């Protein structure tokens, strides 16, 4: 699995070409790698962070 | 004996004939998948109660076909004879 | 071109979504109005 | 240790009265394991024939007769029973069924292959299984190679050529031909292996110069424009 | 019994709609 080879990189490029055209269908969901990635809980403790380095740079 | 053809005759004469048929095919793959050559002594009791009862049929009915598709040849032994002339050593 | 032990092989051992989208897509290359 | 072939044995050997297997506890019962209802239609049954026939002689030294003949009251029974079963067969017939033709051409086709022990359709790596696929080819081969040599043909059709006393037909070899090219198909088997190896890593070894769709795609033609890439002088 | 020609064994022997739905629509 160190190693590509040329059925990896078509079957790469064949899978992120066919997730891209089933967004504008809307015939796929893919709200879990939205939301796993955002996830709102995690960017307000991060801004609560940001927060207290102000807190403690002042 | 028969011990069965009596009572299934009363009925459809068919319905056995393909399940003991699959029954054969079975035991068959069953035969192949264990290296066993010898067919069991419970299939060739099972075999000739199938060919009973597919000659019974042509003894009584008569079905309107029966049909007749051979190779037109089987196989003789024909006679053998050394050669006449002398070996040379 | 011989089978030769092709018998013996046959005893021992006995997509659509994506061709409609393409149909889709195909329908959509057709009239500006989409 | 094959008492239905030790009978055979004596009786293939014509000296069957001079040694009549010594029947007594110590031997004619430890090749028994009664006798054990033999399987053949008459091949082990003409010898039990012949063997009460030859017995009949000595009568005292032989104590097995009574076994043999409760096996021929069996016998008899079985076929009493048997004939009463196929006289009320018989009448046990519907008057009508009008048996269907096209199904009737798949019991006798599926039955036909059936018996001789080849792969019937349906219509109704791994060395575990490789050895099972090898193993059944030495069975056709030590099958077809115990065919007698003098095996010939008698078609319906000569018939139409008035062979005399001595005339030599000329359709009188089509089974040994064709029992000689299963026999030498089933002997050159790795050697059609080892033409498609030297067939198969020939043409899928390029793979990249001869399919068009492969040596036009923008992967393999960077990495075969890249691996002629000369190095570079310095100065 | 008998065998049988060897030419004669050998002659006897929702995902429509999820596309167009969302077609239509866009």
């Amino acid at each position: 699995y160190n190693n590509v080879t040329l059925k990896n990189l078509t079957a790469f490029q064949l899978l992120s070409q066919r997730e891209n055209i089933c967004e504008l269908l809307n015939l796929v969901e893919s709200t879990e790698r939205h939301n796993s990635i955002i996830n709102p809980e995690r960017q307000r403790m991060s801004l609560e962070e940001m927060k207290k380095m102000l807190d403690a740079l002042k | 004996g028969d011990d069965e053809i009596e009572n299934f005759r009363n009925g459809t004469p068919d319905k056995l004939v393909s399940d003991s048929l699959l029954k054969l095919k079975r035991l068959r793959k069953e035969r192949i998948l264990n290296k066993v050559l010898k067919p069991t002594t419970e299939e060739r009791e099972l075999y000739f109660k199938v060919k009973r009862i597919l000659k019974e049929v042509i003894l009584a009915k008569k079905v309107s076909k029966v049909p007749i598709n051979n190779v037109r040849a089987f196989p003789v032994l024909q006679t053998n004879y050394n050669g006449s002339i002398p070996v040379v050593r | 071109s011989l089978p030769i032990e092709d018998n013996y092989i046959r005893e021992v051992v006995g997509s659509k979504l994506m061709e409609c989208v393409n149909d889709a897509v195909q329908t959509l290359l057709q009239g500006d109005d989409k | 240790l094959q008492e239905q072939s030790e009978l055979m044995s004596t009786v293939m050997n014509n000296t069957p009265t001079t040694v009549a297997a010594l029947a007594a506890v110590a031997a004619a019962s430890e090749t028994n394991g009664t006798i054990p209802k033999p399987r053949s239609s008459a091949q082990l049954e003409q010898l039990l024939y012949r063997y009460r026939a030859i017995q009949n002689h000595p009568k005292e030294n032989k104590l097995e007769i009574k076994a043999i003949e409760d096996t021929f009251r069996n016998i008899s029974r079985d076929q009493d029973i048997y004939e009463t079963k196929l006289d009320t067969l018989r009448k046990s017939i519907d008057k009508g069924f009008q048996y269907d033709e096209d199904l009737l051409n798949k019991h006798l086709v599926a039955l036909q292959l059936l018996e001789k022990d080849t792969d019937v359709p349906d219509y109704f790596g791994d060395p575990d299984t490789e050895i099972r696929i090898s193993a059944r080819i030495s069975n056709r081969i030590n099958e077809l190679e115990r065919l007698p040599a003098n095996l010939g043909t008698y078609s319906l059709d000569d018939c139409l050529e008035f062979i005399t006393k001595d005339d030599l037909s000329s359709r009188m070899d089509t089974f040994k031909i064709k029992a000689l090219v299963e026999l030498k198909s089933l002997k050159l088997l790795t050697k059609q292996k080892s033409i498609r190896q030297k067939l198969i890593n020939n043409v899928a070894s390029q793979a990249h110069h001869n399919i068009p769709y492969l040596r036009d795609s923008p992967f393999t033609a960077a990495a075969q424009r890249s691996v002629q890439i000369r190095s570079k002088v310095i100065v």
